[PDB]
RNA sequence: GUUAAUUCCGAUAACGAACGAGACUCUGGCAUGCUAACUAGUUACGCGACCCCGGUCGGCGUAACUUCUUAGAGGGACAAGUGGCGUUCAGCCACCCGAGAUUGAGCAAUAACAGGUCUGUGAUGCCCUUAGAUGUCCGGGGCUGCACGCGCGCUACACUGACUGGCUCAGCGUGUGCCUACCCUACGCCGGCAGGCGCGGGUAACCCGUUGAACCCCAUUCGUGAUGGGGAUCGGGGAUUGCAAUUAUUCCCCAUGAACGAGGAAUUCCCAGUAAGUGCGGGUCAUAAGCUUGCGUUGAUUAAGUCCCUGCCCUUUGUACACA
């Protein structure tokens, strides 16, 4: 069937990547379109297979993490769906455009590298896994030892970033790694 | 790291001369040459020497083998 | 309902100890000695008290109605299984001991078994471990 | 034509429960509140009516496999056991609330000590829990 | 100071002290005459798009 | 090395509050509106059920970990 | 008429579902429950992915009662979403012109090659010296 | 009638050749019989260390021995089935025969 | 030049060889093709119970059948097809079709260690002692002892949670003994639990057992407080094992409620059904797992590189080193 859309509530369309340098490596669009977070697999099993996992399911995937909760799939996702919810009405509108613009304020530009140290840029596919490492790392100590949910300590984290406020976590750490590897330019 | 080794490579060199008209082409029909021509003490090996004697008759087509 | 009842009193004072009264009335007597997490829970039922109150909500005269419970265990068929101090050797008689009444039967158990030169009575006296456990390598940081 | 299989079990069991509390005729325990439900758990049941669940959750598993005994009641029931600085394990219910449970569904007739051991559930007491699954079936809709 | 972005055309090589960046040559889309060689951090496929936050500097050959 | 000090039953000057500009938020749930109110979480809990009934604030979603509350719809 | 029956299997690390789809009016369900009431209900559009990607009229005219034994709670619903889809195939592969397998096979891969095709994973074996098929025991130098 | 005989053996190659023999030396006097029936192979595991003292990696080692267990059954009289059973029996294979 | 490889192509004062690697064995995958199945099942049929012709029924019986279960024989995969790279050879990369285009183990060379084992042996040289015994047996104690240092682990520091209910999924594998006592358990009553009492099955695809396992899932209570997190320590009581439990064997009930708020220098293991979470079996066992050895379940981030650190293999080179 055509029109598959995330949670049976979001719609996959209509969400457009500004940044074509990450345009590639980020699987919204209908060929990855698909009903729920979740999936199979044998996305490790080669180099570049990563890029063609939905972005969504990437994302499920960096929540199994400090060993409370590792392989704890249904939890993570229902988490993702709860965040997703209440990112719609608080921001109004489709979360993915919310969660994609994110991806792109998020993944640092340049890193610095032993080679004293010098300055490389990052290839786009990292750009990708750091922003997603980044984007979950935020929301997991914003709800450590804190009443609010971990749904909404990642809702408003996806919320700052993708506005580029500065606030959120994500960015702090991308606008110090740049800074860092200018100075080691 | 497919590379052949000498047993399966010695073998390959000597059926081929001794039956060149009855070897062939393809893989699945010389397959089938092999295991009565000569004995081969397992399955595994056998499809070795046949995929070797199929890739040296297409060597053999374009000039002579050393 | 949700808004504070004018006779809310903070703390509570039974048995000669202070009782939050902003907790559920279940786990806030249970500041007391002598009552646990589960024998707070039963003398609650044993008398009609709505545990969805908080302790510093209900009235004075349901408050010494729980105290009056807890001191007589017996009378008011709480199991012969559920007591602290079942079959003792002073009286025979199984009673719940509650607050300092804990504090001072406890220090009578340990002259006790001193008073008769008991091993653990020994072990006791010279602040050691008692049941039987290695000292080896542990409880280190207490020992200096 | 409704039946267990096709209605939603987890509120079939909160239906099928305050129907025995309606009835008045199960023959309560007199420790309801005193005992504590099996071994691995910590606290008394939260709800003080959790004796109609109890008898309403066997009824309703007799259903879907009979033969069941006490023994298994035991096992179906059991949990996770936290055994303090050691590894947690598995541990069976109590025998007395299964044994208890099971003497209240017969002493209505629910269910009967058929042969070869353990209780099946009886063609009229198939018939209440049937009739429960027609009124839980239509409230969703 | 405007930021550049470039494709790569081919991967040179693994270089670093730990084998941590790649040497590849990137060409700009902004103009289809100038490629220079750059290091990069991270898995880079060839054709892929580089942001280069500034394009000046060249990195030497291993 | 900061303490909360959250209260479990509204005062006279709390629960008139919380009918004026409650209904009025975006989001809605027991933990964004303990640390608004400070009060605790029960209590939000028990709070936001009421404002429910009353139809001044409409269900979303409803799950053990979480329960979520949005305002009524604009006129 | 004659009965058109069909009986096909799916797989998944140990679950296996063995689907029976009968000629009928469009029944679907497993081990005496349908697919809606299934649990865990979070993982419900798995199940549900080969009967929207075609349609209740593709599913009109047969019944399928899917049983099934073993393995865990996800790795069920990986076998029922398995067997569904291949029965499907194998009932208009032999009681349907070829035309009509074709494209509802073109459907299903499309989506997902998973859905047609079992996964060879499985757990593997735990070697001595360790607490699993791969870690190793702390060392202990000094 | 109704007679079952049981072979468990520890070699699988052997343990058919009875098996083999015994149905066709059933058919060949025209009495009906089912099949062979193969109950699922049974595994015995020892692990134990290799050293006989104390140091060395901790190595293990993983002994098996392996049981195959056969079953036929004929319709027939005792004094038939009798020296059936008492022809070309191979030393690994043992035969039990039980009454139905 | 190439390969995981002294693996090959090929050069060639070397020729022909030998071990090791590989080959090989077990195991995982998949074959609606073959052989079969009342100690395994499916489908249809006929009953019966219940809901309103249909539906559910591990309630029953039976006519075919082998898909699901089991276990045998063969098959299947070979860098074989295609496109590039390459002395055009050895081979490498990708793609198509495919269940699969690197599953995991076992075995495993010459030479050596003054590595461990005399406490495995009726394997053993030599030395010692042998009747007030270093022989053997019996009773008691110790191998657990506690100012301290170190190693392998378990439980935790909580809300991605704990508690209370409901809901729903396994796989390996054991089980009544030569002496030898000592087996696994269904069912029904008694008790709040540990447990006790009568009764049956099983020498086992036959019974426990459809192994109703945890984690997970749904619904409550708690609300950032060392708190319903955590369970150390200690008191009272009741059982089981055993000829005997005190220095508490183990189990159960109530109460008691310590440190711990993520862990310095430092260091370990790991890359796919893998890490990690989670439980279940065997071993040890009269009483018996915080250990080990296996099994399934839930299930990832990163990476397809390097010789910088730690080391290993081949060639050249230096050496005053040779128990190096
Ligand atoms: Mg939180
Ligand atoms: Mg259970
Ligand atoms: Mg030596
Ligand atoms: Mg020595
Ligand atoms: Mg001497
Ligand atoms: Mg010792
Ligand atoms: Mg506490
Ligand atoms: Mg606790
Ligand atoms: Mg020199």
């Amino acid at each position: 069937t055509p029109d598959i859309k995330l949670f049976g509530k979001w719609s996959t369309d209509d969400v457009q990547i500004n940044d074509i340098s990450l345009q590639d490596y980020i699987a919204v669009k209908e060929k990855y379109a698909k009903y729920l977070p979740h999936s199979a697999g044998r996305y490790a099993a080669k180099r570049f297979r990563k890029a063609q996992c939905p972005i969504v399911e990437r994302l499920t995937n960096s929540m199994m993490m400090h060993g409370r909760n590792n392989g704890k799939k249904l939890m993570t996702v229902r988490i993702v769906k709860h965040a997703f919810e209440i990112i719609h009405l608080l921001t109004g509108e489709n979360p993915l455009q919310v969660l994609v613009n994110a991806i792109i304020n998020s993944g640092p530009r340049e890193d610095s590298t032993r080679i004293r140290r010098q300055a490389v840029d990052v290839s786009p596919l990292r750009r990708v896994n750091q922003a997603i490492w980044l984007l979950c790392t935020g929301a997991r100590e914003a709800a450590f030892r804190n009443i609010k949910t971990i749904a909404e300590c990642l809702a408003d984290e996806l919320i700052n970033a993708a506005k580029g406020s500065s606030n959120s976590y994500a960015i702090k750490k991308k606008d110090e790694l740049e800074r860092v590897a200018k100075s080691n330019r | 790291g497919r590379v052949r080794t000498k047993t399966v490579k010695k073998a390959a060199r000597v059926i081929i001369e001794k039956y060149y008209t009855r070897l062939g082409n393809d893989f699945h029909t010389n397959k089938r040459v092999c295991e009565e021509i000569a004995i081969i003490p397992s399955k595994k090996l056998r499809n070795k020497i046949a995929g070797y004697v199929t890739h040296l008759m297409k060597r053999i087509q374009r000039g002579p083998v050393r | 309902s949700l808004v504070i009842p004018e006779k809310f009193q903070h703390i509570l004072r039974v048995l000669n100890t202070n009782i939050d009264g902003r907790r559920k009335i279940a786990f806030a007597i249970t500041a007391i000695k002598g009552v646990g997490r589960r024998y707070a829970h039963v003398v609650l039922r044993k008398a009609d008290i709505d545990l969805t109150k908080r302790a510093g909500e209900l009235t004075e005269d349901e408050v010494e109605r729980v105290i009056t419970i807890m001191q007589n265990p017996r009378q008011y068929k709480i199991p012969d299984w559920f007591l602290n101090r079942q079959k003792d050797v002073k009286d025979g008689k199984y009673s719940q001991v509650l607050a300092n009444g804990l504090d001072n039967k406890l220090r009578e158990d340990l002259e006790r078994l001193k008073k008769i030169r008991a091993h653990r009575g020994l072990r006791h006296f010279w602040g050691l471990r008692v049941r039987g456990q290695h000292t080896k390598t542990t409880g280190r940081r207490g020992r200096t | 034509g409704v039946t267990v299989k096709d209605v939603n079990q987890q509120e079939f069991v909160r239906a099928l429960a305050a129907f025995l509390k309606k009835s008045g005729k199960l023959k309560v325990p007199e420790w309801v509140d005193t005992v504590k439900l099996a071994k691995h758990k910590e606290l008394a049941p939260y709800d003080e009516n959790w004796f109609y669940t109890r008898a309403a959750s066997t009824a309703r598993h007799l259903y879907l496999r009979g033969g069941a005994g006490v023994g298994s009641m035991t096992k179906i029931y059991g949990g996770r056991q936290r055994n303090g600085v050691m590894p947690s394990h598995f541990s069976r219910g109590s025998k007395s609330v299964a044994r208890r449970v099971l003497q209240a569904l017969e002493g209505l007739k629910m269910v009967e000590k058929d042969q070869d051991g353990g209780r099946k559930l009886t063609p009229q007491g198939q018939r209440d829990l049937d009739r429960i699954a027609g009124q839980v079936a239509a409230a969703k809709k | 100071q405007p930021i550049k972005l470039a494709r790569v055309t081919k991967v040179l090589g693994r270089t670093g002290s730990q084998g941590q960046c790649t040497q590849v040559r990137v060409e700009f889309m902004d103009d289809t005459s100038r490629s220079i060689i750059r290091n990069v951090k991270g898995p880079v496929r060839e054709g892929d798009v580089l942001t280069l936050l500034e394009s000046e500097r060249e990195a030497r050959r291993l | 090395r900061d303490k909360l000090n959250n209260l479990v039953l509204f005062d006279k000057a709390t629960y008139d509050k919380l009918c004026k500009e409650v209904p009025n938020y975006k989001l809605i749930t027991p933990a964004v509106v303990s640390e608004r109110l400070k009060i605790r979480g029960s209590l939000a809990r028990a709070a936001l059920q009421e404002l429910l009934s009353k139809g001044l604030i409409k269900l979303v979603s409803k799950h053990r970990a979480q329960v979520i509350y949005t305002r009524n719809t604009k006129g | 008429g004659p009965l058109q029956s069909v009986q096909v299997f799916g797989r998944k690390k140990t679950a296996t579902a063995v689907a029976h789809c009968k000629r009928g009016n469009g029944l679907i369900k497993v081990n005496g429950r349908p697919l809606e009431m299934i649990e865990p209900r979070t993982l419900q559009y798995k199940l549900l992915e080969p009967v929207l990607l075609l349609g209740k009229e593709r599913f009109a005219g047969v019944d399928i009662r899917v049983r099934v034994k073993g393995g865990g709670h996800v790795a069920q619903i990986y076998a029922i979403r398995q067997s569904i889809s291949k029965a499907l195939v194998a009932y208009y592969q032999k009681y349907v012109d070829e035309a009509s397998k074709k494209e509802i096979k073109d459907i299903l891969i499309q989506y997902d090659r998973t859905l047609l095709v079992a996964d060879p994973r499985r757990c593997e074996s735990k070697k001595f010296g360790g607490p699993g098929a791969r870690a190793r025991y702390q060392k202990s130098y000094r | 009638h109704r007679i079952r005989i049981t072979l468990t053996s520890r070699n699988v190659k052997s343990l058919e050749k009875v098996c083999a023999d015994l149905i066709r030396g059933a058919k060949e006097k025209n009495l009906k019989v089912k099949g062979p029936v193969r109950m699922p192979t049974k595994t015995l595991r020892i692990t134990t260390r290799k050293t006989p003292c104390g140091e060395g990696s901790k190595t293990w080692d993983r002994f098996q021995m392996r049981i195959h267990k056969r079953l036929i059954d004929l319709h027939s009289p005792s004094e038939i089935v009798k020296q059936i059973t008492s022809i070309s029996i191979e030393p690994g294979v043992e035969v039990e025969v039980t009454i139905a």
